[PDB]
């Protein structure tokens, strides 16, 4: 309980001193066009008035380079505080 | 599971439909070793 | 209130926001309270 405390700051003292990361939206600039759905506001192929379908995308964790780099979002939620099996790599999660 | 779109649909929506209509015709396929009793019936009555 | 369920115009749940917020249903029951694991989140649940 006391480490998950821990890691609700973890973001916000990694993304000045750890330097970049960054949320943003699930939806993403380029607009294309928007493709088709049965008439407007459905919950068959949207999720209801809620949201719109286009492209192909449902990255959020992305980091933007702009004119010059480090650009941090105020707040972030995505992944909630939890603990659990010991990895201090990537490649070590991979394999287990 | 039926569409669950994120905003996603390029995949997900368009090849539910190709696949859909990949299914019917391989079921009349695989069916169609059961269906030779009929048509045995069929050409016998024709050659009558 | 319910007898009708898919006109294609199918919102089944969002917020009332309205012009200013802070405003609410006054009909804040359609649940019932219940009691089980713990769960933090949808996929938790999901999990489970």
């Amino acid at each position: 309980l006391n480490m998950r405390a821990d890691l609700e700051t973890y973001v916000f003292q990694d993304n000045l001193a750890t330097a970049m990361r960054r949320d943003g939206e699930i939806y993403q600039s380029i607009v294309n066009d928007i493709y088709d759905v049965p008439r407007n506001v459905t919950i068959t192929l949207e999720d209801g008035s809620e949201k719109d379908v286009q492209l192909m995308a449902e990255v959020v964790d992305l980091a933007t380079g702009e004119k010059q780099v480090l650009n941090d979002i105020r707040g972030r939620y995505e992944c909630y505080t939890d603990v659990g099996p010991s990895f201090q790599s990537m490649k070590q999660q991979n394999r287990a | 599971k039926k569409p669950e779109t994120p905003e996603e649909q390029q995949w997900l929506v368009e090849a539910q439909q190709a696949k859909q209509g990949q299914q019917d015709p391989a079921m009349v396929q695989a069916q169609g070793v059961l269906l030779q009793g009929q048509a045995e019936l069929a050409k016998a009555q024709n050659q009558t």
